[PDB]
DNA sequence: AACCCTAACCCTAACCCTAACCCTAACCCTAACCCTAACCCTAACCCTAACCCTAACCCTAACCCTAACCCTAACCCTAACCCTAACCCTAA
DNA sequence: TAGGGTTAGGGTTAGGGTTAGGGTTAGGGTTAGGGTTAGGGTTAGGGTTAGGGTTAGGGTTAGGGTTAGGGTTAGGGTTAGGGTTAGGGTT
């Protein structure tokens, strides 16, 4: 019979999606029981994580003042705050050039 | 056409929402939603990653909620984990009441 | 009083061969059971440290230094000197990839 | 056990320079013994801090050698021997 | 029938003013003589791995050509995750 | 007359500038095409390369080599001198760890 | 009291029979036999966590004599796996040929 | 049951061949382990465990 | 048309009978298996050494074709002295 | 033919060889690995066995002085 | 101050587009269970603390010999124009 | 396969940056005596565990509907080329 039918992500109030979480968690071998409660925190755990990231992003390119995020944008903010640049340290943004730094003996200083 | 794709699946629908909220009118694209798709992607390998290691050592069979907070104090960095703890009980907490 | 007064650079090119040649544990055992639990009382108040993973502890924090000074002595023979200095130390670990 | 200086005065000048001669070096300036108190206390702190997690999780009381045997594990300095 | 030419590229494209564009990104001032025999020999024992590791999955599913995918995976192994060219 | 010869190593500074604030790749696509293609006969024959594996490598290729040289520089300030040179590459690539 | 004693399982019968065909008249200490079976526990979790990867990546679900071999050829270098994809080939070929 | 013959014996290899199969199995690692793995892999340990103990 | 060229497989054309051949003329009676891999590092390191000096001897006169009073000429110096195969 | 040709390749490319010359290196390569084997031979009767092996080909190039 | 480079536009004009539109496929409510993380004495062991000692190890001066540094020139070598015209793009 | 424009590829030249030598002075090195603390033992008592039956609620799981996400597509909104003007000094 059913009735309201209503959606998991929905009733949490988190963007990202809770019902493809969970499938990924169960089909990907991780372990053989997934509890329901579980997939709910990582959903919630991988948003702040982009809203850091696009947040910082577009201040970035507002400064530049076009109107799109762009790669050389994302590898600026990533590249400038402390704690994104140690979980992200190894990583290479495709297209991405690199911060702008001279040391200060190579520049004529007189 | 007739040849049935099997197609593929993309968290691209999603983060466009999340750009909406943060900020209301600038826009990403095309080679941003792929350096963006595949961070959602990777952070999803590293966080439940260390989960099922978890799981074994204690010998308990099941990655409930208390396993995915042992690993988000473990695989983030300082002040974006004390931010990122707090701000995934809230949600938890929102789905136990509904 | 001639006796064998041994000129500098003699004394030390017989304690690197001595200490090249063992397998025990240079830092002394009861100083290092205070730094680990000094380390401790900030993070959770009345942990109980095993007597096997005090030995785990000093046997990690002894074989990374001995990882520091010879990368420090290659960078100290670069510009052609003999003596560590701290200004050597400091560039080994941002090439390393670990303060920077 | 304490809260004072002594713990990091406890890697006396003559063991952090026969720490040093199992390396190679011959002569080490004054400054060096100072500097290489500071390296040693922030890797305790990033080793340790890891143990303690893993030891709440199992809402254990007793930091047991596996879990620094896996807190090594993890950042890349597997150990082999103090543990399975 | 065979390009009369089977150097297959040796180490080459990697011309003085190349070699000279991407130490300038890098912050170097005055480039010496002597590396760009050098920098052709690192790229060399690089390139060659990566390849190594792509060539030894495709082999993996039969299929006769390496797509990009294959490069990031390989890629990830060593230690460095290109985040995009393939996805 | 104008010679306007600016003396040497001041057009390279207005260089590093102009060449940091841009992403196009500094090696040509056709020749980097074949070196690949060249490393790649031995391993096996008859291999045929999609159009992005081409592009991957040279993103990875170039990424690696424009580091190896910012940790070049920096051992080269440390003795005094101000030009990289053969030998402090192998400084480099010994503390990384590559070997 | 009685019994309630857990069975802790160690691969140490194994490596003092390899010790008795290689080189007969030498014995190993304890603690050499900890610094072994941390070793084969260390080879065993890069072999099975390169095969469990290859499986997924093409969509597949067995982890077949192929995928074992596949990792052998990646995670050892050279002249270590050469001398080791032939030890398990013919090793193999013996269960099946021979019952 | 109408004799004992030792997995290991059959292949001819000193290391455990009955063993890796559970630990391969108990370890969530795939779903079905196939029978051409737990040999294979109980000869790659051993001819290692022959080189640093020679 | 001719769209091949010569791969590296020729080391492994002498084939196991052939050096079962140039052993029994030689006094050789039982003959053992990991043989057949040095025999194919020996006469590899001799085939290049008499090469090197005959090309050498070639771009010398500005031609493109190595005649074998070259090789005649390269085989003295190394050591020995075909008589015959040549003038 | 072909194994002189591949080796050829590296020292240079669009060198073309007369009949005789790859007639030459036939035969001074079959004189140069004949003499090996007796050689060889010679060494493993030393040691009270009738077989070749790997390790007996590396006694009679040192002594020969060619590996040095 | 030889006379070199830096900074407004502004046309220019393809790729991000909102739909919009199906529709295919994957979630969700609704019914079954099982199984295990909760629960508890206990009895066991092992970590912590306290006490004593004593003898190798740290500590704190003295004396003096190298090695780090700062000049000093100078002289090789790496910089900055200039005709190409060869080769890599760019379609197709 | 054309074809065309520009990138690499050669020369010179002058400056400036290594590089070798030659003094100067603090700074490690090297012994030699005092004053311990960091090791060992032994007791002992509390402080944390190791199994072990036992519920009950949280999972799984296999049926339905059905919602939400994944392909395709004109036409407008940036967005760069594309020239002037600007604008920095820079030898």
């Amino acid at each position: 019979a059913r009735a309201k039918a209503k959606t998991r992500s929905s009733r949490a109030g988190l963007q990202f999606p809770v019902g493809r979480v969970h499938r990924l968690l169960r089909k990907g071998n991780y372990s053989e029981r997934v509890g329901a409660g579980a997939p709910v925190y990582l959903a919630a755990v991988l948003e702040y994580l982009t809203a850091e990231i696009l947040e910082l992003a577009g201040n970035a390119a507002r400064d530049n003042k076009k109107t799109r995020i762009i790669p050389r944008h994302l590898q600026l903010a990533i590249r400038n705050d402390e704690e994104l640049n140690k979980l992200l340290g190894r990583v290479t943004i495709a297209q991405g050039g690199v911060l702008p730094n001279i040391q200060a003996v190579l520049l004529p200083k007189k | 056409k007739k040849r049935k794709r099997s197609r593929k699946e993309s968290y691209s629908v999603y983060v466009y929402k999340v750009l909406k909220q943060v900020h209301p009118d600038t826009g990403i694209s095309s080679k941003a939603m792929g350096i963006m798709n595949s961070f959602v992607n990777d952070i999803f390998e590293r966080i439940a990653g260390e989960a099922s290691r978890l799981a074994h050592y204690n010998k308990r069979s099941t990655i409930t909620s208390r396993e995915i907070q042992t690993a988000v104090r473990l695989l983030l960095p300082g002040e974006l984990a004390k931010h990122a703890v707090s701000e995934g009980t809230k949600a938890v907490t929102k789905y136990t009441s509904a | 009083k001639k006796p064998h007064r041994y000129r500098p650079g003699t004394v030390a090119l017989r304690e690197i061969r001595r200490y090249q040649k063992s397998t025990e544990l240079l830092i002394r055992k009861l100083p290092f059971q205070r730094l680990v639990r000094e380390i401790a009382q900030d993070f959770k108040t009345d942990l109980r440290f095993q007597s096997s993973a005090v030995m785990a502890l000093q046997e990690a924090c002894e074989a990374y230094l001995v990882g520091l000074f010879e990368d420090t002595n290659l960078c100290a023979i670069h510009a052609k000197r003999v003596t560590i200095m701290p200004k050597d130390i400091q560039l080994a670990r941002r090439i390393r990839g670990e303060r920077a | 056990r304490k809260v004072l200086r002594d713990n990091i005065q406890g890697i006396t000048k003559p063991a952090i320079r026969r720490l040093a001669r199992r390396g190679g070096v011959k002569r080490i300036s004054g400054l060096i013994y100072e500097e290489t108190r500071g390296v040693l206390k922030v890797f305790l702190e990033n080793v340790i801090r890891d143990a303690v997690t893993y030891t709440e999780h199992a809402k254990r009381k007793t930091v047991t050698a596996m879990d620094v045997v896996y807190a090594l594990k993890r950042q890349g300095r597997t150990l082999y021997g103090f543990g399975g």
